[PDB]
């Protein structure tokens, strides 16, 4: 899922 | 937090030659099929540069002598072969939790050939003397490797005080150290004096570097 | 390309208060997230604070939490990091790095892939002094074969930095400015230069000092002794 600042998902 | 583990702390390693360094995290650091793990290069002076992302990924104006493998908490980033320019300081870093954590760092160093030092003394100037100072330094310049000791002597004696060093990061184009060694009295105790002695133990030699001045 | 300018850094006080200003250009800044790292003397790289491209997430090291505020202004391209409560242990560099997405066959992983040259703190209430900046000449029993070596000692500044340079910067080659020291609230730094022998002292050699924290600049000329 989304990791604000680290992983942004498609 | 979890925290980086990250070995060397430093590192000597010959042009040509593969240099690894490894980072051990707390907490597995992987994430949706994917390893939050970074490698940043840091050249003295300057500020750090993505080398790595993603664990294996090489950043954009990274050579192809950069690698990086791992996961979980295992990790390591690799340089081969080792160039000139690959001396610096390099960190790993974790991007899966907050707070963003950097290992201790290591320095990587080129393993160069032995070299002594050039070792020169100078005498408190004029102008010091006249402030009511007396600095006496010693340059130890472009030596390898960066281990060296000086002692002082004053008269024969040797001292143990007001004196302060001072080591340049491996140079540039030699790969070299340079030290500098100062040692500091008033003008009163040092017009006390009259031979003032720097000496300088290096694996280069068993008997030591002298220079010195009488006042 | 992305440039990345920080300002603002500079000496205070413990409990002092300070702001420091990130200039970005080059690349379109309300679309990347930003950061605040910084390093200690001698020390790894600690991250400081985190704010999204739109200011929605504001992230915070433990340690800072309290006393530093992070912020930016899109229209004026700036990041900015307001510092209260200055702490001796929060003197370092520090820089503001770009949150860069990297785009992935299934998302975007996001690294800090463009910082910039930082701006140093120091918390100290040492006073601001300038250098004393002396020649340092080979003494009477002068041997020397091709080259010879001088020097200046800058000695009893504070706060760091001072920049040295030798014959304005014609005499790059073979120079060697050492870290400074800092003993007893007030640091001192050394210089040599090998010149060849024949140049000296028929060539003039004279280090240039320039302490920025006191307006301080200095010529000093390298002369025989007798």
């Amino acid at each position: 899922m989304s990791l604000p600042g680290r992983w942004k998902p498609k | 937090d979890t925290v980086l583990t990250q070995s060397p702390a430093s590192l000597a390693v010959s042009l040509g030659q593969r240099a690894t360094i490894s980072c051990r995290a707390s907490e597995s650091v992987d994430y949706y099929g994917k390893s939050f793990m970074n490698w940043f290069q840091q050249k003295p002076g300057q500020p750090p540069k993505l080398l790595i992302y993603a664990a294996s990924n090489q950043g954009s104006g990274v050579p192809a002598r950069f690698s990086g493998s791992g996961s979980g908490t295992d990790f390591s980033l690799h340089i081969h072969p080792m160039e000139e320019d690959d001396s610096a300081m390099y960190f790993c870093q974790q991007s899966k939790e907050v707070p963003w954590t950097f290992g201790g760092g290591t320095k990587l160093e080129i393993k160069r050939a032995d070299a002594a030092p050039t070792v020169s003394i100078f005498p408190p100037s004029s102008e010091q003397l006249t402030s009511g100072g007396a600095s006496v330094v010693c340059f130890l310049n472009n030596f390898y490797p960066k281990d060296i000791n000086v002692k002082w002597k004053i008269d024969g004696s040797e001292r143990q005080n007001g004196v302060l060093n001072s080591w340049t990061d491996q140079d540039s184009k030699d790969s070299t150290y340079s030290m500098s060694s100062t040692l500091t009295l008033t003008k009163d105790e040092y017009e006390r004096h009259n031979s003032y002695t720097c000496e300088a133990t290096h694996k280069t030699s068993t008997s030591p570097i002298v220079k010195s001045f009488n006042r | 390309d992305v440039q990345l300018v920080e300002s603002g850094g500079g000496l205070v006080q413990p409990g002092g208060s300070r702001k420091l200003s990130c200039a970005a250009s080059g690349f379109t800044f309300m679309r990347f997230g930003m950061h605040w790292v910084r390093q200690a003397p001698e020390k790894g790289l600690e991250w400081v604070a985190y704010i999204s491209s739109g200011s929605s997430t504001i992230y915070y090291a433990d340690t800072v939490k309290g006393r530093f505020t992070i912020s930016r202004d899109n229209p004026k391209n700036t990041l900015f990091l307001q510092m209260t409560s200055l702490r001796s242990e929060d003197t370092a560099l520090y820089y503001c790095a770009r949150s860069g997405g990297i785009e992935r066959y299934d998302g975007t992983y996001y690294v800090m892939d463009y910082w910039g040259q930082g701006t140093s703190v120091t918390v100290s209430s040492a006073k601001t002094t300038p250098p004393s900046v002396y020649p340092l000449a080979p003494g009477s029993a002068a041997q020397t074969n091709s080259m010879v070596t001088l020097g200046c000692l800058v000695k009893g500044y504070f706060p760091e930095p001072v920049t040295v340079t030798w014959n304005s910067g014609s005499l790059s080659s073979g120079v060697h400015t050492f870290p400074a020291v800092l003993q007893s609230d007030l640091y001192t730094l050394s210089s040599s230069v090998t010149v060849p022998s024949s140049p000296r002292p028929s060539e003039t050699v004279t280090c240039n000092v320039a302490h920025p924290a006191s307006s301080t600049k200095v010529d000093k000329k390298i002369v025989p002794r007798d």
